[PDB]
Parts: C-alpha cells; structure tokens; sequence
C-alpha cells in the first residue's frame, strides 16, 4: 500500500494517513463533483448577445449582417430571462440545475441537471440546452417575430450548424467540442491553460491542482491507468497535483528566494537518497556514481513534484510563464545527467518540452503557454505530468504575456471561478477522504 | 420580349458544326432526330482523335464514343450549343466543364489560396512585448519584405533554397484599412484603397464596419494550392508574415513575442474563406464545404461595379457561386467523374434564368411600389413566389426550346427558384424570406409538372419550409451564415449557387456586402487573376481558350 | 547538504563539462555594462530599463501562496522586457556548446528561459537580469569571440570551416579581427553601432583543445569517453524497459 | 575509400558558377569567404532577373535578393552544389525544391490520386441480387469501358459533357489478381502480372498473402486531385466503377443493387493510401498525414528491381519518403514558404548517408554471421547503433566538408539515425528494433557534439525510447503501421522518411512488401507517371528541367 | 485477436506484415483471460463490472464500472479501458516479451493511434468514436 498526508495550497495539513486509492478519479467524491460539475456548466454571455444584435456581428471572423441590427434590452430584463431558463433547462423543479446572475446580470452561471449529462453520450447537454433555452427565452421576453427568430439563434449559437462549434456564438465552456479530440479519452484534457488560470483565480497551487486533475482524470479514460499502471499514476498525480506530503509547496518555501532549476533537482535527487527511494549502483573510475531506484512509481512521482517545485521558483522569480518549457526540458535532462536514472515520464516531459520550447519561440505554430492544453498536438506527450506546470506558471504572470487569460478567458474564466470547489479544488479533494 | 430570344435561335435554329439544324421558330413543338452521332460536332471529334492516340500512345484503351451503352454514341439527337448569358460567345457544353475550363479552376484557385489576416494585434505584440514604435515606415519596408519572401525566399539566413519566381508570380499581399491616415501613407502599390474601389456609399458602410482596423489580402501561389490544399494557405501566410516581422522589427530570429505573432496569424487574427466540416466528409479550413453562402457572395465584385442592376449582380454571383459549388465542390470534391457541368450552366447560359428573375423582379417591384419595398411577410412570400413560379413555368410550356435545353427536371427547378427567391429577397432585403420564396416554388412546381427534380433533389426542399425559420440547434440560422454545410444542404446539386444568389439579393444595390467586410474588400483586386466582377465573362474566354490568366503551371521547369 | 556530480566521465571534456555546469569558469577579459548593453542592441547604454508592464510594488500581485514564497528577480519587481542574448558556437573547439550553456543557466542564475539549437542558443529572462547573465557569459572562458559571436540572427557558421584567420564566419561581420584582437561594431542582430567594442585577443588553437566541452576525434574523441557512453547506454535501456513496464 | 569523395570534390574543390573554389582537398579545415553575393550563381541570377521583370510588369514589388535581413544577400560564403546520390548528376539546391521540381510534384500526385478497389465483393452483389454470371468475358468489356469512362466520360446518358482527353492522359485502371487463371484470361494491356513483376520468391509470397482475391489499381486524373484534394480519389473512382457496372452488366442505371455497389466501392472494398486525421491538422483521407510509413515503404518499388542490395533499397525509400513528407507534407501543407528543402536533401544527395549506412550493414553483417542474421534483443541494438553513430560522427570530424554541406545539426542527426536505425532493422528484419536503434543514436549523438537538432528536433527523440515498446493507448503500435499522425511524430522534419527507410530495412532483401501487398502491387507500373523504383534518378532528371512525365497541365486549353 | 496474429493481419484493409505472426492459443484460454480482465476492469470488487465469455470463448462482453463512464467526458473509456486490460493480460498469460508487446497491442487497438479508431483492432461497441459525430448530440445517433 501507499500512505500519504494531503497538504493545503499554503502548506496546511489537511488530512493525515490517506490512501492513494481514495484520491483516484474512480473513488474521491470531490473528483466526481469537479468533472461532472465541469461536463454541466456553461457560461451566457448576456451583454454580449445584446452588442452581437445591436451590432449585427453574427458568426464572428469580421463578420456583420447589414440590414439585420436589432435592439433587444437583454440586461435590462435579466432577471426574467434568468427565470425562464432556469425553467427551461430543468428537468423537475428541484433538481440539481443552477441558473445565477453575475456582474449585474450581463453573465449567466448555468449548470444543467446531473441528468441531462447522465442520460446523454457526452457532456454537449450543457452547451445546447442552454443555448435552446437562452434562445426560446429571449423570443418570448421580447415577443420576436418568426421572421427576426433567426437572426436571435445565431446571435446566441454563432455559426452553428455550418460549423461545427458555436463560431461568433455567446454561450460557451472551458471544454473544446468532443470532435477536436486528439485521440480517445482527451476531452478533460482540452482545457486551455489561461482557462485554467482564471478559474482558479491565479492561485498558482490551485491552478496545477485543476489541470492535474483533469489531466489525469483523461489519463483514466484514455485507458491508460490500468493494471500495471494505475499505482504509477496515483503516485505522480498525487504528488504532482495535490501536494503531497507537503513536497511541491514545502520545497518551493524553501527555495523560493535564491533557488534556480537546479536547486530543484538537488533537492529531488538529495530527498530521494534520504527517503531510500535511490541508492548507489555503479562507481566509475571517475568518481561519478550511478542511482538504482527499488521503486520506479516513486521516484518518477518524485521528480514529478520537482518539476512542478522549479516551475514555480524559476517562473515565478521572472513572474511571467514563457520559462516553464525550458523548465520542463532541463529538470529532466539535468536529473538524468546528474543520476543516470531516468526523468520524468521516462523521457516524455522532456520530449513535451523540446517541443513546446520551440512552438512558444519560433514562427511555426503554438503560441504562449497559455494556448497550450493536454489535447494540443505540441503538448499531449506527456501522461498529464506536464500541462500543470504549464497552468500554474500562467498563473504566476504579472503581465508579461499579450494572450492573457484577460484576453482569451474572461467569459469562462468568470463564470467557473464562481464555483467553489473548482477554484479550490486540493480543499475539496482532501475534504473528501 | 423574352430575354432568351438570341440564344434559342443561336442553339436551334443555326447550325452548329454539321448538325443541319436551320430554320423553325423557337416556339415550335416537334424536332428532328438525325442520328448523326458524335461526328456532327468538331469538339466531339477532337475528343475522339485525341482519344485515339493515347490508346495507341500508352497501349492501353482511353476515350472511345463508341464505348457508350449498346455501342450506340452520343449525337442521336443533335448536339448543340450554350450562349454565355449576358454576350455573344457562343461553345459548347464541353468548353465549360472544370477540368476544361482554366478560369474556372483559377475561380477556385483564387479562392482557396487566400486569406485576411489583422495588423493591429500583431503590431500590439511588437509594441508591448518589445516597445517598437510602428510607423507608416516601418510598415512600408515590412510590405515590400514581405511581398518578397511570401512566395518562398529567404530573409535571415544564408545559401538557402528558394521558390523560382518564375513559377510564382501570382502570389503576393496588399493591405486595406479603415484608418484613412495610414491608407494615404502606405506605399500605394500595397494598396487597395477603399475610396478607390467603391462607391462612396458603399466606401462608407464598410469604414463603418471595420472602425479604423487594417488588414492583410493574402494570396499564396496557385502551383502551392494545386500540390496541397485549402488548410495550407494560412500556414503558408503565417510562415512568411513571421519571418517578415523578424527582419522588419529586429527581433531575435525566434524568441517568445515571435511565438504570440505567430498565434496571431495562425488563429487571433486570421479569417479564413471557412472552417472544417465532419468526418464523414472530412476536409479542413478554405475548402469549398466550409465556404458560407455570405463569404461566397462577398468574395463576388459585381454589386461594386454596377450596383445600379442588382439584377445583373444577384445572376453574376448566381454563376461563379453555382459552377465552384455544383461543378468543383459537388461534382469534383464530391463525386467525380463526367460530374455536373450541366446542373450548373443553368446559371450562366442561354439567358434562360436570367429572363425569370428579371420578369420577377419587375413583377415585384411594381406591386410593392419600388424596388425592395416590399414587406418580409408570409403574404409577401406567397405572392411573389407564386406569380414568379407561374410565369417562369408557363415559359418553359410555350418555349419548347427552352424545355429542351433545361431538359432535367432539376435544372428548371434550380432556375425556377433562383428566379422566385431572388426576386422574393431583393424586394424584401431578407435572406430568409428568399428562402422562404425558394421552397413555395419547389412545391408549386411538383405539383404543376407531377416531377420536380433527380431522385434526391427535394430533400433539403421538403425539409426547406419548416426550417427556414426553425430555431433548432442544427436547423436555425440566419441565411447569410448558411453554407455548404448546413445539414440539409451538405449533398445535392442545384441548390448551394443559387443560394448564394439569393443571399446576394438581399443586399445587391442596397449594401456593400453581406456578411464579411473583410472578404469583400480582399477581393476587390484587379490583380487577381479570376475577375469576380464578371464571371461570366471568364468563363466564356476561357471556353474559346482565349484567357490569359492561368496560373500555377509547371513549363518554366519542364521541356518543351 | 547533498554535493552534486553532474556529468560523468574523466576527460578534459567532461571536466570543461562540469566547470560550466558549476560556474568554475575563468574570467579572461572586462567587458564594460555600456559596451555589452551596445553589443546586445535592446536600450541606448546607460539608459533606464524599460518597462512592459508597471513596478510590482505600484500594482501588487494576487493573492496566491507561491507568489508570497518565491521573491522575484529585481527584473520582474521593476517589470523590465522580457530580452535575450544569443550566442553561436563554432564546432572547431569553440569552448562552449549549445547544451551546456543552457545548463550553466539553469544551474547558475534564477528566472531564466535557456533555448538550445545547434547552431544557436538563446536566454530570454528580464532584461536587467539577463545582462548580468550575458556578462558572465561573455567575460568567462565560456565564450572565446573568434570561435564564438553574439548572433540574434543570422547564426550560420557553427558547422562551416573557420576563416584562414582562425574566425567563425559571420554572414553580418558583427565582429572580427583587427589588430590582434577581436571588435565589435554591431549589435547582436546586425545594426551598426556608434563604437567598435574590444573582445579581446581569441584563444590559440591549443588552448580552444584545452578548454572545450566538445568531442572531436583529433582531439578528445567521444568514443574514448567510456563512462559518458555508458551512462547514455543506461539511461536508453531503463527509459526503454520502463515504457513497457514501469517496474525496477 | 568513403562514398562522398566524389561528392565533396564537386561541391567545394571544383568550381561551380562563377565561386571561384579551386583545389583544395575535403579534409582542409579552413575555407575562403570571397563574399561574391549571389551573382556567382546562374540559378540565382535567372531568379533575380525573372523577379525585377515581375516587380516591373505587375506594379508590386517581388523577389529580390537584395531585400535579405541586412541588405546583405545570400552568397558571402560560396554557394554550392549537389549531386544526386548514386549519380553524376550535379544541380543547386534551387532545383530540389518540390514547387521547383515537377517529378517531386508527380511523385506526390501520384499517390494521392491512387486507391486500389476490390473485385470480389462488387462480382458478388451482381451474383446475389441480379444472378448474373461474371466472367473473362464480361471482365474484359467492363475494363474496357472503365477506362474510356474513368477519365469522365459518358457511357449512359446524351448530350453530355465529358473532360477532354487530351487533359486526362494519366488516368486508367489495372487490375492484378492472386487468380493465376484469371491473370491469364484477362486481356492484357489492363494486368499488372505479379509474376512478370516480382522475382518468384516475392511473387510467391504476394500471391500467399492475397489469395485468389483481385484488384484494381486505380488512378484519377492529375488535373483534377490538383484542382481537388485527397479525399476526392476514392469518390473518383466509384463514380465511374458504378456507371461501368451499369453499363457492363445490363443493370437498372440506378437500382438499390447500384447501392450496394456503391458502399462497397468506397468503403467495403476499398483500399485507400491512408485516412483521416485530426482537427488541428484537420484533413481527409489520401493526404500525407495520413500515410502510414509502411504504406509508404510500399509504394516505393526498388525492392522489386534490386533486392540485391536492400542498403538501395532503404536509401531510395528514404528519398521519396523523406522528399514527400518533409518537402511537400511538413514544408508545405503543414507550414510553407521557403520551407524545408535542404532538411530532406541529406536523404538523396552528396552520398553522406549512403556512406554511412553502407558502413553500418556492413558491421552488423559481419559481426552476426551474415546480413539479417542478428538477434532483436537490446545488447544487438545497442551494439549496432552505438559502432554505427561513431562511425558517423567520426566522418563528419574527419571531414569537415561533410560537416559544412550537412550544416544543420537537424541534418546530421537524421543522417546519423537512418544509418543507425537502418543497419539495426536490416540486421534483425525487425521495425521495433529499427527505432530503438534510431533513439540511441540520438542520444549519443546529443552528448558528444553537445548539440542535436533545431530547437524542437528532439521532441519524438526524448519520447523515443520509452514508447518503442509502450503498450499505453497512443503510444503503442508495431513500427510498421505508424506514420505521420503517430502523436509524437505529428509535427517535426527530420524523422518521418527516416523511419519509413527503417520499416523498409527491415523487409529489404527479404520480403515483397512491409505491411500491404495491395498498395505494394498497384504500384508495379511503368505506366504510372513517377519512377517508384528509380526516386532519386526522377528528381535529377527534373532538376535539370529534362523530366518529360509531368501530368495535369491546361497548356491544350490555354494561349500560349 | 488469436486470428489477427497468427495471420500478422496488423492493422486491416488487407495489410500484413512477414515475419511478425505469433501463435497464441488465446480462444481455448478464454477463461483465465476472462478472469484477468475483470480485475483490471474493475474499480472495487463487487462493483457493477461484467466481463462473460461467449459463444465457446470466441468473445467477451465487458461493461466497464459506471464510474469509469461518470467521472469521463464521453464513453470512450469502454473501449480503452477494455482493450488495455486484454492487452495486458494476453502479454501475461502466454508470457509475451518486450520486443513483440507492440505486434500484440496492435492486434488488439488496429491502427490507432496513427488512425483516430481502432481501424482492424478487435475491441468494438455499437456506437462510433465522438470525432465522427455530424454535430452536437450525435453520439447516441451514431449506431448503424
Ligand atoms: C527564424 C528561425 C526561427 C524559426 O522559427 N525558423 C527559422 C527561420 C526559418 C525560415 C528561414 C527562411 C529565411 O532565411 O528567411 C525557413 C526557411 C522556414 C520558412 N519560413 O520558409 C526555415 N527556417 Ni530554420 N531552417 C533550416 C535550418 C535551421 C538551423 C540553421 C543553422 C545554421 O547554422 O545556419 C537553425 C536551427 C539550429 O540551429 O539547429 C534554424 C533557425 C531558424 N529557423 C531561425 C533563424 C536562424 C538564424 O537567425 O539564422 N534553422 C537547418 O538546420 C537546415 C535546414 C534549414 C531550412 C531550409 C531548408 O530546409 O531548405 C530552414 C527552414
Ligand atoms: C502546432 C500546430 O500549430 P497550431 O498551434 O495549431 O497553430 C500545427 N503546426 C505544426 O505542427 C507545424 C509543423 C510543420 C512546421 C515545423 C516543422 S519542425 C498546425 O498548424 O496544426
Ligand atoms: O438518377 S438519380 O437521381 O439517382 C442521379 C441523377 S444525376
Ligand atoms: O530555430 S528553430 O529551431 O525554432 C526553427 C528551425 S527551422
Ligand atoms: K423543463
Ligand atoms: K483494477
Ligand atoms: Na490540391
């Protein structure tokens, strides 16, 4: 078995004497409420269908229809609108739905019933009830007309059905459409870092939290934590994602004000002595010696955490997030040189990162970390032990980047915070055990 | 008079090549089946002798007429020609398929090898991220760069490899803007000058839109599009507007601001022609399924041309947009083959259609007191869909000619309801509305003739009326955002052109464009070389092998 | 406190190796803050960082525990650019290569984005920070500016045959001999500039032999570095059973 | 003695243009920089002048070497030359780009308008819902037709348009067969003999793996996958076998039996080159992304021709692969420009890599008792790669002519990894073996020059070890069935026609295909327009401008 | 699977690959296989999982626990949670070794993930992979 303690974002224990099976995606019940909370929720820009119409900008990409303006006071008439979608998108009276005003009734919070997502392939419900029911309800509340009903469905689901997404639309969520997928079980993975960032408010422990979660959550149903696999992946997870044992806060605390990348894989190697994980092999003349490790799950959950420690010490002592690809690339590369034992993810961080460190700096594609997700062509290599570095050093900019989360995010980044347990989401993992 | 007067004549009454046709009247009921066969037709036997040859050439059996079914060639009744509706040119139906045709693989050329792409987030990266200063200087040197490197050569480093621009002469970018300062201080031959290009009205409408934004018109070779496909144009801009920004603003050769530049071509400030369509059909970004009946329409110049005959304009968009998306798209992409040459010369021969929608126009225009006076109602609808549908059908009862050319239930279908739902939207400046009029008239004419169409041509008809004004996920949109992949639209012949045309109605002589600004004003270019302005035009030069435009060839590298 | 060992082997590469990897390097020349600030081409010399976005201290920062912890460089706290220097390296025993410059850096200063290419390698960090890192660089035997240059662009040479005076080509002739000693009078993307910056007299070809940390068959040949062989060996063969099956 | 003597004698003691290199000998380590500027080079020279007179002619400035970073023009070291592997050919890397170079074009066309369809299931439709018997016969007429009618000609209906044949020379269908009798009966100028093509023993073990099962190798015009993209092949093609159907068996022109023919043409039995990929990379099937590297080792055909020397056999594998999937696929639709010429020239010229891979073979051969005798175990792989990466390193130190051609360490890591890879797969005919043997190279290659590849080189280079033999959802798969949307291969030069030489090593010599004996027999044809079996003679020939095989030109439908 | 290999019919739509057959006698092992399965399928012992043999040990049918489709974005976890587990336990049961792992994986998963399905893999449902879907909510529309 495998025994851990689960730290808060600040260092606080939580729980002590936790097994790992009872932080798996397949048994904490906080998991369960994130992912499926996440699968039900979609964020309605209402001020945004208000300009979309005034403004005849239907579909987006430039895009405005002369002749088709029309002034609907939508803002203004929240509050009823609010009511009948919330009447609309629930199945009984009851039920678990959630209709709520934000920022003075420009946004909707909406998280449709657990059934509609149960009793459905995927979790598209939460895009297309809304839409149907943000629809009907604004050519009831301001009596439109057969002839200008178009006109509203495309201002509220953009250029949907020509497209295969909601393109120009106003409803929206932090999940990509299924059919962007990569590859089996990368839905949960196609969360872009500056969304991630925002939800979590730019706590940067809370925002390598979510992603790690989600990472991993795809990493299970992309069939890849089975048998042989499944203690590998909760190791990792666990000390990636939910600080365990207090290692990725406690050694970024004690490095944080002269520590470098090498600082952090010291402190991973030297731990990994002290705690029996790695021992001494083979003696060359030179005096170099090689590691042997007595438990692969370990040391890789090990050098996992440190990846995560140097991120936050060299990306956050240039408060900006371009660093975490050369991070991820020579934490690996150094441990491996300094060890002979391989880094982590057995080359596939290190491979994420070469190629991420050349499509975050050159012409070809990419863009700044915060584009990036674990579905991203460039960034997927990784079993989910890379993209949260990326999110948590997006949170740590102090405004460096142009495609912000300001920029890319403030629609859903504003609408997800407002959910407790996925802005906070090590407090709910750890009060679930 | 009826417009197609000429071209009846021309096709019935004038012998074409030796297919003794001479004399009677275009009105007359019955005709002569001389069993010339292929012959008759110098076209025809230039196929057969070219035929001949490769299956001497290679050794192995190629084009034989006298492989048709029963060993019984074509030419058993008389073949005969087209008119290009609108001129005097005057081929056959063989100079106007694609594959024969070069305007019309240029037409699409032109479209998928282009896109727009923003300045203003790309020089908010450079001013941010490095604190450039950008001036109309700075500007003009990154154009003239850039006009060199797009078409393939190199700027930063040393003994490369380039394009021969040779083979690469019809790649190139200008830039538009509504910033009216920077359009007088950028060097003019990047220019498309909006004030220039437009009617002031419409000069107006699309400063209005744009605000004070400036873009890029990007045209990537015609060889490059023809070895890939539509989803490597943007890549291809997006390599060069890097390496320009590189040179032009001194940046390291590959730092993290080139990186968000590069986001900003490739996604933040690229408009496409169209994005991605399913599986089943799978294709990427600037393929024909994508393209929008708004961004069709748009990318057509006629209305700035001569937006005082919307007429004229709604039929010239009809004819480029029906022979990419019938001919090209549903009958290449699509299909294959022989194809649909003659589903969609209904379009832009013979002056048939063209005759209806004039008389419907001006049926309307009466009734409801001035030319797109009319309100967008049902009753609205009815009448003009009815009476158009009543005249355009009692032509092709009196003018047998006209029967005989259309001789496919689906072509008189295409053409009937071009005619009631164009006429319907110009009256009515509403897409959804000629919609509406497009299916009264299919119904109508089932019911009139006890056939509409092929086996499948009515099935977005019968699922039209319900959901032009559907509000379902995959059934409500506003027409001008409809395309070749709206669901019931995705399959048949007949219907994505004519569309287009009606869309194109609903704001020809009224507005400067229908849906996109920004594709409106990349095409407004003499340098392309397809002339979107007069489609038509093309394509009849282009079935004489007279035009002069072709792009893309391989001669300068290979021999004689 | 744990001692690292860094590298394996015991040639003179793997010991050059290493001294980059700890900072042992020697310092072979002054560079002056004005002259380095023209050669790298980003702000007049002398002139007052800019910024790309205000002081932490006008603006502070979001609550978050990691930000409370990790203290930023004194780039980040004055919001300096982000800026870089890139150097190119040739393979005829030029002192440094790409890799283990991208080491000196990650081991050796805080807040640093190394970028490692074979005929290139970039650090971008804030641009006051990353001026005390390009120093070092330049000052130290990890540079030698015959077989090396600053080259933001227009890197090719690494791999090209030296000059008949013993220089690495330049496409741009950013620096050169004259004199005996190497100057510069561009920056690193080719502008000229208003001084001709002196570098100082390059290595000798023995001493290039000496000090390099590449493997060359007429010098210190890779093959004759057993222990460096077998430790990519090892790292090859457990990267390769692990994949299988993640199992000691 | 080494292989590139000759080469590097050509390149850099002998002038070339006006470069003034004279004398001198490869192993000197100093050169001469006389900073000529690209006026020392004819090929430039004919460009320049050919972009000052477009500059002039159409108003907006293009090509000019004077507009390089700087004002400082490519040329202050001299520009060289290749020769083509294996040969005396002599060209600039100007004449190896693909937009430059029309067999590099043809090559690509070629396989993206092929598919090859099944007989047996479209026989047994007709049998079942019809009873009709099929024989030689009724065989013999439908390939007949087939072939009139596959270019888009007519067999059922009048009147029609058809493409002119003139424009669609290069299209036809074969048929090949496991059915010795049917081989025999089937008139000859439509068969693909696999014993008239293969040696007996790759005959035999064709014929084993297909049964009595046949074929048809199909292959749409050039013209129109130009004007079209992959995904249009398969449509193409059951058009016209669904009209020849008709036709050849006296069916209803459109009965629910056509149906059932029509599924089976393009999907039941239906063989395309590869299938779609993702939505980032958004394409359909038959476009390179989604070519399967043993697919590709398979088209390629000089293991027909030379099983005699399978270290050929892998090097002319290597040059088409490495030519379509860096040059057109990832330097063309996957980005553009300039692109990525000289990151595939390593591939097929100066005869660096032929060198080394000569030496590698020739080291596992005698070290295991004979070619393909090893073991595929780790100590068998390590041994291989590491000997064979020193030797290669070595070579580069010794001489630095080698060196300043392969300038690029991208370059010098895939010359290293497909000698490695290469002789490792040969060695113990095993593709597994092959990449593990590629990834050690890597990483010995990295530590001792300290240096690898272009900053993104490396990505499928760290992950390479680990997922050789990972079973994990997208990690695991058999050598021969990845390719190019394999994940971690999904982006990067250098790699994808080095790992289709290794799948091709370890069949070469010994076996008659690597995954398909279908896409390997379609392929056996002196009528297809590019040389499969002889890639690098192709694009020496075309780079000289004297290659005369090129298809889909509209010359015939266009002014001079 | 025991056909896929014995034939190295790696991958469908007429591919083979000479010198890669294995011969394994899975269909006569079906039980332990079976048994194999179910623990890895499994989350909790006791949980809802099926894995039956039918039709003489020819197939199996497996229902996944409900939570490896709750806490999932689509349903795909049926089709790669099984094929993992048969993968790994044909590697264990007849002892199969590193360098022919990859020639059993792909007989299990076909192409994928070159192919975005497991194009002449041997794990199939009745529903198709969620890229194919025409638009929102097609999933359950995809059955033929
Ligand atoms: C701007 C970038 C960053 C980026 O995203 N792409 C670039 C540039 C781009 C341009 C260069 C065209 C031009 O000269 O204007 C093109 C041709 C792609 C395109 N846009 O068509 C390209 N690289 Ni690059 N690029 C190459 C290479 C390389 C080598 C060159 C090293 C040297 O010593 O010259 C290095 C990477 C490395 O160090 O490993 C490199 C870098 C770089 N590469 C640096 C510029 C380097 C410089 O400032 O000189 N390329 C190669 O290593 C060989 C193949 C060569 C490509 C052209 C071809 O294949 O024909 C070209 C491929
Ligand atoms: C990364 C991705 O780009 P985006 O991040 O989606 O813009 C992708 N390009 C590439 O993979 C470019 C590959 C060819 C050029 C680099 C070769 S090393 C593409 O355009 O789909
Ligand atoms: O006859 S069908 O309607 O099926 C096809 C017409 S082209
Ligand atoms: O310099 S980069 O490695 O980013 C690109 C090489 S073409
Ligand atoms: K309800
Ligand atoms: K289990
Ligand atoms: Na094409």
């Amino acid at each position: 078995a495998d025994t851990i303690d689960l730290y808060s974002d600040r260092g606080a224990k939580l729980k002590s004497g936790v097994d790992i099976n009872d932080i798996s995606p397949m048994r904490n019940a906080a998991i369960k409420s994130i992912v499926t909370g996440i699968k039900r929720t979609a964020a309605v820009d209402l001020a945004g269908i208000e300009k979309t119409l005034a403004t005849s900008a239907i579909g987006g990409k430039g895009r405005k229809i002369p002749g088709r303006e029309m002034k609907l006071d939508i803002v203004k008439n929240a509050a009823a609108i609010q009511k009948a979608v919330t009447e609309m998108v629930q199945v009984d009276s009851g039920d678990d739905t959630v209709v709520k005003a934000l920022n003075g009734g420009k946004q909707l919070i909406v998280q449709v019933p657990s059934v509609r997502i149960d009793v459905a392939a995927e979790y598209v419900s939460s895009l297309t009830c809304t839409a149907s029911a943000v629809t009907q309800a604004l050519v009831s509340q301001f009596n439109i007309g057969m002839f200008d009903a178009p006109t509203v469905k495309s201002a509220v689901w953009g250029q949907y059905p020509q497209t295969l997404d909601m393109v120009g639309g106003n409803v929206k969520s932090i999940v990509e459409i299924p059919q962007k997928d990569e590859g089996f079980g990368y839905t949960l993975r196609n969360v872009m870092a500056n969304h991630l960032a925002a939800v979590c408010k730019k706590n940067a422990m809370n925002t390598a939290a979510l992603c790690s979660i989600l990472e991993n959550t795809g990493v299970f149903e992309m069939g890849d934590a089975i048998g042989n696999q499944t203690r590998h992946r909760l190791l990792a997870f666990s000390h990636q994602g939910l600080n365990a044992n207090n290692m990725v806060y406690g050694t970024t605390k004690a490095l944080g004000k002269t520590g470098t990348i090498g600082s952090a894989v010291h402190a991973c190697v030297e731990k990994a002595i002290a705690d029996k994980v790695i021992s001494a092999d083979k003696k060359f003349a030179s005096g170099y010696t090689t590691y042997k490790t007595n438990d692969v799950g370990k040391w890789n959950a090990y050098c996992a955490a440190g990846t995560l420690v140097a991120t936050l010490i060299n990306c956050g002592a240039q408060r900006a997030p371009q660093a975490v690809s050369s991070v991820l690339l020579y934490f690996q590369d150094l441990i491996e040189k300094e060890t002979s034992l391989p880094g982590c993810d057995f080359g596939k961080v290190q491979g994420a990162a070469v190629g991420f460190s050349f499509f975050s700096h050159s012409i070809y594609g990419g863009g700044g970390p915060g584009v990036f997700n674990g579905n991203h062509v460039v960034t997927r290599h990784s079993k989910g032990l890379a993209v949260p570095c990326v999110a948590a050093a997006v949170a740590l900019d102090a405004g460096v980047q142009v495609y912000s989360p300001e920029k890319t995010s403030g629609l859903v980044g504003d609408v997800f915070s407002a959910v407790d347990e996925f802005r906070e989401p090590i407090k709910a993992v750890a009060g679930a055990v | 008079a009826v417009r197609f007067q000429k071209a009846m004549e021309t096709k019935y009454t004038k012998e074409w090549g030796s297919n003794k046709n001479k004399g009677g009247k275009i009105t007359d009921k019955k005709a002569k089946y001389l069993r010339l066969g292929y012959q008759q037709n110098p076209r025809k036997v230039e196929m057969a002798k070219c035929g001949a040859a490769i299956t001497k050439k290679r050794g192995l059996q190629a084009y034989d007429p006298k492989l048709h079914l029963a060993g019984i060639p074509m030419g058993q009744r008389q073949l005969t020609p087209y008119t290009i509706s609108g001129t005097d040119i005057v081929c056959d139906g063989d100079d106007l398929h694609f594959v024969n045709n070069a305007a019309m693989q240029q037409e699409w050329d032109d479209i998928r090898r282009s896109c727009v792409v923003g300045l203003d987030l790309a020089h908010e990266v450079l001013e941010k991220r490095l604190g450039k200063e950008v001036t109309p200087e700075t500007i003009n040197y990154y154009l003239e760069v850039l006009n060199h490197a797009m078409p393939g050569a190199a700027i930063v480093q040393e003994h490369m490899v380039e394009t021969h621009p040779a083979l690469v002469d019809d790649c190139y970018v200008k830039i538009f803007t509504g910033d009216e300062t920077l359009q007088d201080e950028v060097d003019k031959q990047f220019v498309i000058n909006i004030d220039n290009e437009f009617p002031a009205n419409q000069a107006k409408q699309i400063k209005a839109a744009v605000g004070k934004t400036s873009w890029q018109a990007v045209h990537i070779p015609t060889i490059v599009t023809r070895t890939e496909d539509g989803p490597g144009t943007s890549r291809w801009m997006a390599m060069q507007v890097g390496m320009t920004f590189i040179s032009a603003y001194h940046m390291c050769a590959g730092e993290a601001a080139v990186g968000e530049l590069a986001f900003t071509a490739k996604h933040a400030g690229l408009v496409e022609m169209g994005d991605m369509i399913p599986a089943r059909r799978a294709r990427g970004p600037n393929e024909p399924g994508g393209l929008s009946f708004g961004h069709m329409a748009d990318i057509c110049q006629t209305n700035r041309k001569g937006p005082e005959d919307p007429v004229n304009v709604i039929l010239q968009t009809a004819s480029a947009a029906t022979m990419l998306y019938d001919q090209i798209w549903l009958g290449g992409y699509m299909s294959g083959g022989v194809g649909f040459t003659m589903y969609a010369t209904p379009a832009y021969t013979n002056d048939i259609v063209d005759d209806f929608l004039y008389w419907a126009d001006e049926y309307a225009s009466k009734k409801y007191g001035g030319r797109g006076k009319a309100k967008a109602t049902i009753d609205t609808v009815k009448d003009i869909a009815t009476e158009s549908t009543l005249y355009s059908l009692e032509a092709y009862e009196k003018y047998p000619t006209t029967l005989e050319d259309h001789f496919g239930g689906s072509q008189r279908a295409t053409v009937c309801s071009i005619a009631a739902g164009g006429a319907t939207a110009l009256a009515t400046g509403h897409s959804q509305a000629g919609l509406s009029a497009w299916y009264l008239s299919m119904y109508l004419h089932k019911e009139a003739h006890g056939r509409l169409g092929f086996f499948g041509y009515d099935l977005q008809d019968q699922c039209g009326a319900t959901n032009v004004f559907s509000i379902a996920s995959d059934e409500g949109c506003i027409g001008e955002c409809r395309g070749a992949n709206y669901p019931n639209y995705a399959m048949n012949v007949g219907h994505q052109g004519g569309y287009t045309s009606v869309v194109a109605a609903a704001h020809a002589g009224k507005d400067a464009f229908c849906v996109n600004p920004l594709v409106k004003v990349c095409f407004a270019d003499e340098l392309i070389n397809f002339d979107f302005a007069d489609p038509r035009g093309a394509f009849g030069k282009a079935a004489l092998r007279e035009w002069d435009r072709c792009a893309g060839e391989r001669a300068f590298v290979i021999p004689a | 406190a744990y001692k690292p060992q860094y590298y394996p082997g015991s040639t003179s590469v793997a010991k050059n190796r290493r001294k980059f990897m700890s900072d042992d390097v020697e310092k072979m020349r002054d560079i002056s803050d004005e002259d380095l600030t023209a050669l790298l081409g980003h702000r007049a010399p002398g002139s007052d960082y800019p910024s790309t976005h205000p002081p932490l201290s006008e603006i502070g920062e979001p609550a978050c525990p990691v930000r409370e912890v990790v203290e930023p460089t004194p780039g980040a706290a004055a919001g300096d650019r982000m800026r870089y220097v890139q150097f190119a390296d040739s393979m005829y025993n030029g002192p440094a290569v790409p890799y283990w410059r991208s080491y000196h850096a990650a081991i050796n200063f805080r807040g640093v984005d190394p970028g490692t290419l074979s005929g290139r390698q970039v650090n971008e960090m804030r641009e006051r920070d990353m001026e005390e890192y390009a120093k070092r660089q330049s000052e130290t035997e990890i540079t030698d500016w015959g077989l090396a240059g600053m080259r933001g662009c227009t890197v090719h040479g690494h791999s090209l045959r030296l000059q008949e005076d013993g220089v690495m080509f330049d496409m741009l002739d950013r620096r050169r001999l004259e004199g005996g000693v190497i100057v510069s009078d561009k920056d690193q993307v080719g502008v000229p500039i208003d001084r001709k910056v002196n570098l100082g007299k390059p290595m000798s070809e023995a001493e290039a032999a000496k000090r390099t940390t590449i493997y060359r068959v007429d010098n210190v040949a890779f093959r004759s570095d057993k222990e460096v062989i077998e430790h990519v060996q090892r790292v090859w063969e457990l990267r390769t059973k692990y994949g299988f099956v993640p199992k000691a």
